[PDB]
């Protein structure tokens, strides 16, 4: 939604009042001319150009433009623009950008990252700060990720689902990972449930596992029958055990002794 | 008295540069060099001290200097120069000889002496800079000059052993002067040299040398640790461009450390616990190794705490370490015993000690290990206990906090036991018998493999000292 | 810089020559083993 | 950092910008190929197309890429394919080693072929990608009296 | 050696026997 | 002489190999 003559001004007041979606749109005709100027990213050289010119506009357009990705279900968007964002605040030595002064939007990659479970950027984007006993523990925002797994890590569910719900802090920019959080959490509970747990009703399924609404875990259901009396699980959670295992990675059990003998067998090319 | 000053040291100076000039000239002896060079280190720094500056004066007038007319000068200007007999050309020790470089070859451009006098010239240059401690400007200044001539300068099997030195002052020099000061121009630097390590490193892979490849790349590897980037570490180490051939004694242990610190991060502990164990073994017990050994030490006993099993604490006593080691030692006993507060009140005092190390960041996720240990130790005593008898041990919350950590516990296969809602109590799984299963064919398929890995090392390994004594004459 | 070249040649040889011994002494020593159980 | 996001830029519109973005891409490709290794699968597909015009730009990026993954083949494929970006004149060892590698190829090829044909250098049957640096860099040599390289490649 | 010395603490004898006698006196 | 200069360690690396198994050999 254009607003006035330049881009940049009909960026800002259509992100704050709502509609994300249109405010994608005018995001490829603001990185024309800026890539043409080298305005998009900051040189390595010096231009004598840091807080003047377009450097300063395109610092908080790059700004805004990630935070309007999340509503939009984009996840390409999102981590483009975040990317980009690796010479801002960083650049040469002392801070001529504004990354930290939002601290949210280092949380929202950082939440990002486990909707894949993967925690192999995570926990390695904690050592990228360069202040982590001032500005990364003091500060909640930055910490909202790691006070969010450490009861993962402790193992009590219970303090870590209240700060999707209770917390003031999913409101606005955590919405849009709130509920990919909290289907985070589902997946993560009842996978231990399969050995451990024999048999338990619907109302632990309800409590334990915090589910709202019914019959939403009859879809759940579907495919690999759920008659939920005893132990129907393995459909969510991973899968079943499956039977007979032979042919796949190093050592079987059933068919094949040669490669169990190929251990017996390994001496005869050490010994020749 | 300042004239016998200088011919003293520079006789010295060039007798043990005739034993290494001689034997690059015929095929490849470099193996010999190299053995002679890593003494030269320790010889050079003693002498550099005694007879002031002026060993290395007069050893550019010696021989050709092709960049060094400036160098010389602009090193010596910073320290106030007091000049006796300054002017070039003042000791002649040619005197038209053939191991003397001799002159009117030299001078006619008819024969290049450059190349092993050149390369060699910015070796002494660097000793002298760390030893003085000079920075700022004379830091930056011999950055511009070695890289541009590594650059134009095409060095042999023999010649790639000279520079692969001179790359770990560059990066030395560097961490020293963005440590002691921060300015706009401290960045600007260091944005060349890493992009200048790669392109170095592209070149080196054909070279197939195996001190140039494996110094740049412990000096790359902790550069990713400062960043805290993974992603580039992470392709870096799957490529396996690292030579295990020979490394010496140096870097044996400095490639495993880092491999510890990227796997820590991880969660795989299983690959990374080698590595720190590994790195103990293959480094020296001396005493310049013990700045390895307090870091690398301090690492093993915290990678133990987070793979929630208790390591041994008779390390942190019988060791003449332990003064350093005290602040460990709270952390696993907290850890040991699960109380709550005491772990909380631990990490507070000595967080200012954690800072140098960056230890209080892995510290502050042993948090989690406090219960994760103590669910093992109460589980261990009791196969079943009630619901209730474990929060009345730790003191936890309630009984439905405890339900949600014990599941937690089991996860990765650790406690291996289940929880029974309707019973009330937890009850262990673990029959132990596992001998009836495949587990101890297992470990007995990698041991021999061990064996036989240890004799494929001693398999071929003997004929090294016997070709030079069987080739010469005997009597 | 003719010995360059030439010996490029000999560099093949070289490899293959102590190949053929390292695959013959595979079987020659195998005839030894026998004769020493069989004294 | 750096060119890292402009390495997912190539599925948006506007491939006019993404020219651009190749050129700042240029001065990363002997830096870090880590991050393009990722994006491997992706560069690879648009070279077909028919509306991607900077394959020429875009074979100079995968040509130092794959080189420093540890495949000296497969970099050779890539400098032949554009035949435009790759500078035989330019003095680097990036270049003296797919001239290396690519000679060396034409060998291993031309050796069974000479027994079926002896045109085969006059003929299409070996690839002229293959040619093109061969048949130059031999000239090469005949201009620097140098007959080392020259009669040692040829028989 | 040195991890038996400091992981005993001051309980036991001094505590444990104490608790002996009013435990007999209970029962 | 790149090749040359490359495969020259190969050259180097099976001789220390087969002689190391000719002592083996000579033993039997």
């Amino acid at each position: 939604m254009p607003s006035l003559a330049e881009l940049t001004k009909s960026l800002s007041i259509a992100f704050e009042n709502g509609d994300y979606a249109a405010c994608e749109k005018l995001l490829p005709p603001i990185k024309i001319e800026l890539i043409k100027n080298n305005l998009l990213i900051p040189d390595l050289s010096i231009q004598n150009d840091i807080y003047l010119n377009d450097l300063m506009i395109t610092k908080r357009i790059l700004e805004v433009g990630a935070l309007a990705s999340i509503q939009t279900f984009n996840f390409d968007s999102f981590e483009n623009y975040f990317n980009q964002l690796k010479p801002y605040y960083f650049s040469n030595n002392h801070k001529l950008s504004e990354s930290d002064k939002k601290s949210k939007l280092i949380s929202l990659y950082l939440l990002n990252l486990l909707s894949q479970n993967n925690t192999t950027k995570f926990h390695s984007e904690l050592q990228y700060l360069d202040k982590h006993i001032k500005n990364l523990e003091d500060d909640s925002l930055l910490s909202y990720p790691i006070k969010l797994d450490r009861w993962l890590m402790e193992g009590s569910y219970q303090k870590a689902w209240d700060l999707l719900q209770s917390g003031s802090q999913n409101i606005s920019e955590f919405d849009s990972f709130t509920d990919i959080l909290k289907s985070a959490i589902r997946d993560e509970i009842a996978k231990n449930t399969e050995l451990s747990y024999d048999f338990l009703p619907l109302s632990n399924i309800k409590a334990l596992l915090f589910f709202n609404n019914e019959k939403e875990t009859e879809k759940f259901a579907l495919e690999r029958n759920w008659p939920i009396v005893n132990s129907k699980v393995y459909f969510n959670n991973q899968s079943k055990e499956k039977a007979d295992y032979e042919d796949e990675m190093m050592h079987e059990e059933d068919q094949k002794t040669n490669i169990i003998e190929k251990a017996m067998d390994y001496a005869i090319s050490i010994e020749n | 008295l300042h004239h016998s000053e200088k011919k003293y040291a520079e006789e010295d100076q060039v007798q043990e540069l005739l034993k290494v000039l001689n034997e690059i000239s015929k095929t490849t002896l470099t193996l010999d060099p190299r053995y002679i060079w890593r003494s030269l280190k320790d010889l050079s720094s003693l002498r550099n001290q005694e007879l002031l500056n002026a060993e290395t004066l007069c050893f550019t007038v010696n021989v050709l200097y092709p960049d060094s007319s400036s160098f010389k000068k602009n090193l010596l200007k910073f320290i106030t120069s007091n000049h006796k007999s300054s002017v070039p050309g003042s000791a002649e020790l040619r005197n038209s000889y053939p191991a003397s470089f001799y002159s009117v070859n030299t001078e006619k451009k008819t024969i290049e002496v450059t190349a092993e006098i050149n390369c060699f010239m910015h070796l002494l240059v660097q000793l002298f800079l760390w030893d003085s401690k000079e920075l700022e400007q004379l830091v930056e200044f011999n950055r511009k000059v070695v890289i541009p001539n590594l650059l134009c300068y095409y060095n042999l099997r023999s010649l790639n052993l000279i520079n692969a030195k001179l790359w770990f002052y560059i990066y030395l020099s560097h961490e020293t002067l963005a440590r002691s000061s921060e300015e706009i121009n401290s960045d600007n630097q260091n944005i060349i040299l890493r992009s200048t390590m790669m392109k170095f490193l592209k070149i080196a892979s054909l070279k197939h040398d195996n001190e140039t490849k494996a110094m740049l790349i412990n000096l790359i590897l902790r550069d990713f640790l400062n960043n805290g980037e993974v992603d580039s570490a992470s392709d870096f180490i799957s490529k396996l461009e690292y030579p295990h051939t020979d490394v010496s004694s140096s870097l044996e242990a400095r490639y495993f450390f880092y491999l510890s610190k990227i796997n820590a991060i991880q969660l795989d502990y299983s690959t990374a616990n080698e590595y720190i164990i590994a790195a103990i073994r293959k480094a020296p017990h001396n005493s310049k190794s013990l700045g390895f050994l307090q870091q690398s030490n301090k690492l093993h006993c915290c990678i133990q705490l987070l793979m929630g099993d208790i390591p041994e604490l008779s390390f942190f006593h019988q060791s003449n370490m332990q003064k350093s080691l005290l602040p460990y030692y709270h952390l696993t006993k907290a850890v040991k015993l699960g109380d709550l507060k005491k772990f909380t009140s631990t990490i507070t005092k000595y967080k200012q000690l954690l800072l140098k190390d960056d230890t209080y960041q892995l510290c502050v996720r042993l948090r989690s290990n406090v219960i994760k240990t103590g669910i093992r130790i109460i589980s261990l005593t009791y196969k079943k206990i009630s619901l209730r008898d474990i929060c009345l041990k730790l003191n936890l919350d309630s009984e439905q906090t405890v339900e949600y950590m014990v599941s937690r516990a089991i996860r990765d296969g650790v406690i291996e036991a289940k929880i029974n809602h309707e019973d009330g109590f937890i009850e262990t799984t673990e029959l132990l018998n596992i001998y009836d299963s495949e587990d101890p064919q297992q470990v007995f398929d990698e041991r021999i493999k061990f064996a036989n890995q240890l004799h494929d090392e001693y398999l071929v390994s003997m004929r090294y000292p016997e070709d030079k004594k069987t080739q010469q004459n005997e009597k | 810089y003719f010995k360059l070249k030439k010996l490029e040649k000999e560099y093949e040889l070289l490899t293959l020559q102590e190949d053929y011994i390292k695959d013959e002494q595979r079987h020659l020593k195998r005839e030894l083993k026998r004769a020493q159980e069989e004294v | 950092t750096t060119a890292a996001p402009l390495l997912a830029l190539l599925r948006e519109n506007q491939d006019s910008v993404k020219t651009y973005a190749l050129e700042s891409i240029n001065n990363v490709v002997d830096q870090l190929w880590s991050e393009i290794s990722n994006e491997l699968p992706d560069i690879e597909a648009l070279y077909d197309d028919d509306t991607f015009s900077d394959r020429e730009m875009a074979a100079l990026i995968a040509s130092k890429v794959y080189y420093n993954l540890g495949e000296y083949e497969s970099a050779v494929k890539y400098a032949l394919a554009a035949k435009d970006r790759f500078d035989i004149d330019e003095k680097s060892q990036f270049v003296e080693t797919i001239v290396s590698k690519s000679i060396e190829m034409y060998v291993q090829e031309a050796s069974k072929q000479y027994t079926k044909d002896e045109q085969f250098y006059t003929k299409d049957i070996i690839d002229p990608k293959l040619t093109s640096i061969f048949e130059r860099m031999i000239e090469k040599c005949l201009k620097a009296s140098e007959l080392k390289l020259a009669l040692g490649i040829a028989l | 050696e040195n991890w038996d010395d400091v992981e005993v603490d001051d309980d036991f004898t001094n505590e444990l026997k104490a608790e002996l006698d009013r435990y007999k006196r209970e029962n | 002489e790149q090749k040359i200069q490359e495969t020259e360690l190969k050259i180097r690396s099976k001789t220390e190999n087969v002689r190391r198994l000719e002592a083996q050999r000579n033993a039997l």
